RNA sequence: AAUAGUGGUGCUAGCAUUUGCUGGUUAUCCACUUCUUAGAGGGACUAUCGGUUUCAAGCCGAUGGAAGUUUGAGGCAAUAACA
C-alpha cells in the first residue's frame, strides 16, 4: 500500500563525513561515494542484509574537502570538486585520473554533466559559475550573484534534445536564479526564501523544481510557469534534497531524521530515523547525502560518523 | 608496463627509498639479501612485516631498498618502515580494498610505528 | 645563436622574484629554448660574541645571521635578443653574471 | 690593526673583514647581519 | 607448516611457529601466571614481542609508564653509572644469554621465574622517608601497586652489579642464581634480604 | 597469613611535609560494606589492589 | 633540476648459468620528479564524543591525526645608588 523502509545494511569505509553520493543509471551494481576525508569511494552493491562488501577503488589525488561528485549513466567516469581550486576527471577502472584544473579562487561547490557529455557546469564559492570543456577547456565565465553559491543543477532534457538546456542554481544571496546555455543568459528570477538558500533538485521529469534553505522552506516551482504552487515549511534544517525517480515522492534530509512527502497528495510516509547508542541527548548524529536506486527501489543514506545506511522500497502490509 | 611503485621511511634524518617491481621475489637491502644485517640482534626487527601476514603474497613481487644516513641502529628502523608501507600500494593502486586494510589492520594492531614515523627531533643547546 | 648561462646571488628575496619573473618572460614572448631557475640551498654566515664591552658579568652570547641566495638559468638564444634585455631589468643589491660557456 | 675602541685583540680574523669586536656591534647593521635566533 | 619458497632463498627455522601464533623465537605467551591480585591489571601486557627493544613512547604521562612489557623494563633498568649509559644493545645481549642459563637449571618456563619472582619483592608494608618535624619517627603508611612494582624490580637489579663487580664470574651468571633465589622465598639473596629487613622494622614502626 | 584485600573508591588528596602521601578512600573486597581511608604512598588512581596488615589501626589524617 | 637523483635504450665485464642476479661509464640517448633543494600556498582550532565544576572560566580521560607539555626551541621589550 505505502512505501515502507526497512533496514537493509550498513557501510563504513570513512572517517570524514559523506558530501555526495552517487548510483549509475546503467549499472545497479555499484555506488560512488565522496566525503570530507579527502578519499573517493567506489563500492560493490553485494545485496545481502548483512552488509554491502567491496569499496572496491580509492582515489588519493586531493588535499582538501571535496563537495560533490558526478558520473555517466553506465558508469563510465567520474568527477570531483575539492576546495583546492582543483578539478579531476577520473575513470572507473583503474583510478588514473586525467586532468587538473586552473579556474577558480575558492572551493568548488557543484559540478555537473550533460547527457550529451559535452560541458561541465561549475559553480564555485568566489561568486563565479564556470563552464568546462571535455578536454578541460575555459568557454565562458558568469557573473551575477553576490553572496556565494551551493547547487547548479542541469535540467532534464527528456523532450528528446529540443535545444532544451539550462542551469538552476543555488546561490547565498536568498536567491535562486536559472541560466540558459545555447544563448548563456539568465532566464528565470526565483524569490521568496527568506535564508541560506541550501538546496534545490528539480523532478525527474524536469517539471517539477523544488528549493529548501537553511530555515526550512521548501518552495515548490515549476519548470515552463515557474511559480510557487507548493510553499512548504519543513520547521528544521535541511541539507540535501531527495526525488523518486520512477514514482512521485519527494524527500527532504533534514537535520532532525529523514522526512519525505508525495506529490500529490501530501504523505508524510515515514520518518527515516535511525538508531545510536551512548549519547548525552544533544549528540545524535544526523546525515547530510542521500541517494536513490536507479529503479527507485533502495535509498541510500550517509551519516557524520561515517556509517551509510540502506534501505528496501517494498509495499506497505 | 610492470607494477612498480616507490616508498620511502625515515628515522632520525635516516632515509630508506624502496623500489617495488613484480617477480619471483627478491628482498635485497642495498644489494644483499635481507637475512644478512650485522646488528645481529636486531635481525628480527626487519622480519616483522614479514612474518605477520604469511609469507604467500610474495611469487609475484620484487623488493629493492637503499639507505642512506643515520647510525647503526636507526636504519634497521628505516627499512622495516619503507617496507611495510610499500607492500601496501600494490594493495592501493591494483589489488582491491578489502584486501588492503586487512593488512592494514594487522599491522596498525601491533605497531603503530610500522606505518607512521616517529616525531622526536633533537634540541639546540645553550641557547 | 650560443648556448648562454646566467647567474644571480642576492640577498633580498622579494626583490629576486621580480627579476627571474621578468628574465624568463621576454624570453617566452620570443619564444627560445630553455631551462627553468634551479634555486640553490643557500648560504647562512653566523658568529658567536659575547655582549659586553668588558668582560665583568654573567655568560652567555649573541648570534648573528646574513643569508645569502642564489639561482641560475641557462639559456639560449641569438645575441642580438639577449645583449638588449640584460641591460633593462637592473636593481639595487642585485647581481647578474653572463656566461656562455659552451665547452 | 688596533682600529678604534682600545682593542688590538680579539679581531674577528675570519670572512676578511677585520673589526675589533667591540666596535662590531654597533656596526653590524649597516654591514647588513642581523639577528633572528 | 608447508615451507614455501621465494626468488630469496630463506631459512625455513624462521618460519617453523613463527608463522604459527608461537611469537617469540624460543618461547611463547600462551603461559599466564597470576599470584597476587594487584599484578593482575597491567604487569603482563598480553601483546607480543621478539627482540624486546622499541621506541616506547610512555615518558610523557605517568601511566602510559605501565603498559610498556615487563621484559623491555628490566633491560632499561642496566644502564647504571657513567659506563653502560645508552648501551642498550649490549644489555639485551645479556639477556637473550640468561633465559637460556635459567631452563637449563632444572625447570619448565624461564620467563615465568621472573614474574613469580617480583610477586615476593613487591613490598607489603613500608616506612616514610618523613622525619616527623624534629622528632625522626616513621609512622603508618602503605604503597599504592603501581608504586610497588617500580621500586620491586629495581632492588633485584642493583644486587648483581656487585654480585658481578671485580669477581671472575659474569654478568649472565649472577642473573641466573638471583632470580631463582627470588623465584622462592629464601632470603638467602640481596635482592631479598634487604627488601624483608625493611618490612620487619616496618612490623614495628606505627 | 591475615591478607587484607583492599580496592581504591575515591581519592581525597595529598598531605604530608611534601604531599609524599595521599588520603583516600578505600574498601574491603570481602566486606564490601567497609568506608574506611588509607595512608596510601604512591602514584593512585581507580581501581587498585592493595594488600595491607594492620585492619584498623590507621590514621584518619595527619598534619 | 649535468652544480640533485633514480627509470630505460645501448657500447660493456662478470655471468650458476640457460631466461638471470650484480656491475659498466660521459654525452648511449630518451623519458621522469617519489626521495633532494627552494619559491608559492595548505594544514591544528584543543577538533569530536564521555566525565567534572556556581555548569562558568577551565581541567581530566577517550578515539582520530604528521603534530594535541603555550605543538618543540629561541629572538624581542626599562624600574633602578656598582662614578
Amino acid at each position: 500500500s505505502n512505501e515502507v523502509l526497512v533496514l537493509r545494511g550498513t557501510l563504513e569505509g570513512h572517517n570524514g563525513w559523506v558530501t555526495s553520493l552517487a548510483t549509475s543509471a546503467g549499472q545497479p551494481n555499484l555506488l560512488l561515494s565522496a566525503s570530507r576525508d579527502k578519499t573517493l569511494i567506489s563500492w560493490k552493491l553485494t545485496g545481502d542484509d548483512q552488509k554491502f562488501g567491496v569499496p572496491v577503488r580509492s582515489f588519493k589525488g586531493h588535499s582538501h574537502i571535496v563537495q560533490d561528485c558526478t558520473l555517466t549513466a553506465d558508469g563510465a567516469y567520474a568527477l570531483s570538486a575539492s576546495w583546492d581550486k582543483t578539478l579531476r576527471l577520473w575513470d572507473v577502472a583503474t583510478g588514473e585520473t586525467y586532468q587538473r584544473f586552473v579556474g577558480h579562487k575558492s572551493d568548488v561547490m557543484s559540478v555537473d554533466i550533460d547527457k550529451k557529455a559535452s560541458m561541465i557546469i561549475s559553480g564555485s564559492r568566489d561568486k563565479t559559475i564556470k563552464v568546462w570543456t571535455i578536454k578541460g577547456q575555459c568557454l565562458a565565465t558568469l557573473l551575477g550573484h553576490n553572496d556565494w553559491v551551493s547547487q547548479v543543477r542541469v535540467v532534464p532534457n527528456e523532450k528528446a534534445d529540443d535545444d532544451s538546456v539550462t542551469i538552476i542554481s543555488a546561490g547565498n544571496d536568498k536567491m535562486v536564479k536559472a541560466w540558459n546555455l545555447n544563448q548563456f543568459q539568465i532566464e528565470a528570477d526565483f524569490i521568496g526564501h527568506n535564508s541560506n538558500i541550501n538546496t534545490l533538485t528539480a523532478s525527474p521529469d524536469g517539471t517539477l523544481i523544488a528549493s529548501a534553505g537553511k530555515d526550512g522552506e521548501i518552495m515548490l516551482w515549476n519548470l515552463a510557469a515557474k511559480k510557487a504552487m507548493y510553499t512548504l515549511s519543513a520547521q528544521d534544517e535541511v541539507f540535501s534534497l531527495a526525488f523518486s525517480p520512477n514514482r512521485y515522492w519527494l524527500a527532504a534530509a533534514t537535520a532532525t531524521g529523514i522526512k519525505v512527502f508525495s506529490l500529490d497528495p501530501q504523505y508524510l510516509v515515514d520518518d527515516l530515523r535511525p538508531e545510536f547508542a551512548g549519547y548525552s541527548k544533544a549528540a545524535e548524529p544526523h546525515a547530510v547525502s542521500l541517494a536513490w536506486s536507479a529503479d527507485g527501489q533502495t535509498l541510500f543514506a550517509g551519516y557524520t560518523d561515517n556509517v551509510i545506511r540502506v534501505w528496501q522500497v517494498m509495499t506497505a502490509n | 608496463a610492470v607494477p612498480s611503485v616507490q616508498t620511502f621511511g625515515k628515522k632520525k634524518s635516516a632515509t630508506a627509498v624502496a623500489h617495488v617491481k613484480a617477480g619471483k621475489g627478491l628482498i635485497k637491502v642495498n644489494g644483499s639479501p635481507i637475512t644478512l644485517v650485522e646488528p645481529e640482534i636486531l635481525r628480527f626487527k626487519v622480519y616483522e612485516p614479514l612474518l605477520l601476514v604469511g609469507l604467500d603474497k610474495f611469487s609475484n613481487i620484487d623488493i629493492r631498498v637503499r639507505v642512506t644516513g643515520g647510525g647503526h641502529v636507526s636504519q634497521v628502523y628505516a627499512i622495516r618502515q619503507a617496507i611495510a608501507k610499500g607492500l601496501v600500494a600494490y594493495h592501493q593502486k591494483y589489488v582491491d580494498e578489502q584486501s588492503k586494510n586487512e593488512l592494514k589492520k594487522a599491522f596498525t594492531s601491533y605497531d603503530r610505528t610500522l606505518l607512521i614515523a616517529d616525531s622526536r627531533r633533537p634540541e639546540p643547546k645553550k641557547f | 645563436i650560443i648556448k648562454i648561462r646566467i647567474t644571480l646571488t642576492s640577498t633580498k628575496v622579494k626583490q629576486l622574484e621580480n627579476v627571474s619573473s621578468n628574465i624568463v618572460k621576454n624570453a617566452e614572448q620570443h619564444n627560445l629554448v630553455k631551462k627553468g631557475p634551479v634555486r640553490l640551498p643557500t648560504k647562512v654566515l653566523k658568529i658567536s660574541t659575547r655582549k659586553t664591552p668588558n668582560g665583568e658579568g654573567s655568560k652567555t652570547w649573541e648570534t648573528y645571521e646574513m643569508r645569502i641566495h642564489k639561482r641560475y638559468i641557462d639559456l639560449e638564444a641569438p645575441v642580438q635578443i639577449v645583449k638588449r634585455i640584460t641591460q633593462i631589468t637592473i636593481e639595487p643589491g642585485v647581481d647578474v653574471e653572463v656566461v656562455v660557456a659552451s665547452n | 690593526q688596533c682600529r678604534v675602541c682600545s682593542s688590538h685583540t680579539g679581531l674577528i680574523r675570519k670572512y676578511g673583514l677585520n673589526i675589533c669586536r667591540q666596535c662590531f656591534r654597533e656596526k653590524a647593521n649597516d654591514i647588513g647581519f642581523n639577528k633572528f635566533r | 607448516f608447508t615451507p614455501v619458497v621465494l626468488a630469496t632463498p630463506i631459512p625455513e627455522e624462521v618460519q617453523q611457529a613463527q608463522t604459527e601464533i608461537k611469537l617469540f623465537n624460543k618461547w611463547s605467551f600462551e603461559e599466564v601466571e597470576v599470584k597476587d591480585a594487584s599484578l593482575v591489571d597491567y604487569v603482563q601486557v598480553r601483546q607480543p614481542i621478539f627482540v624486546a627493544h622499541t621506541a616506547g613512547r610512555y615518558a610523557n604521562k605517568r601511566f602510559r609508564k605501565a603498559q610498556c612489557p615487563i621484559i623491555e623494563r628490566l633491560t632499561n633498568s642496566l644502564m647504571m653509572n657513567g659506563r653502560n649509559n645508552g648501551k642498550k644493545l649490549k644489555a639485551v645481549r645479556i639477556i637473550k644469554h640468561t633465559l637460556d642459563i635459567i631452563n637449563v637449571l632444572t625447570d619448565q618456563n624461564p620467563i615465568q621465574v621472573v614474574v613469580d619472582a617480583i610477586t615476593n619483592t613487591g613490598p607489603r608494608e613500608d616506612t616514610t622517608r618523613v622525619g616527623g618535624g624534629g622528632a625522626a619517627r616513621r609512622q603508618a603508611v602503605d604503597v599504592s601497586p603501581l608504586r610497588r612494582v617500580n621500586q620491586a624490580i629495581a632492588l633485584l637489579t642493583i644486587g648483581a652489579r656487585e654480585a658481578a663487580f671485580r669477581n671472575i664470574k659474569t654478568i649472565a651468571e649472577t642473573l641466573a642464581e638471583e632470580l631463582i633465589n627470588a623465584a622462592k622465598g629464601s632470603s638467602t639473596s640481596y635482592a631479598i634480604k634487604k627488601k624483608d629487613e625493611l618490612e620487619r622494622v616496618a612490623k614495628s614502626n606505627r | 597469613t591475615p591478607v587484607t584485600l583492599a580496592k581504591v573508591i575515591k581519592v581525597l588528596g595529598r598531605t604530608g611535609s611534601r604531599g609524599g602521601v595521599t588520603q583516600v578512600r578505600v574498601e574491603f573486597l570481602e566486606d564490601t560494606s567497609r568506608t574506611i581511608v588509607r595512608n596510601v604512598k604512591g602514584p593512585v588512581r581507580e581501581n587498585d589492589i592493595l594488600v595491607l596488615m594492620e585492619s584498623e589501626r590507621e590514621a584518619r589524617r595527619l598534619r
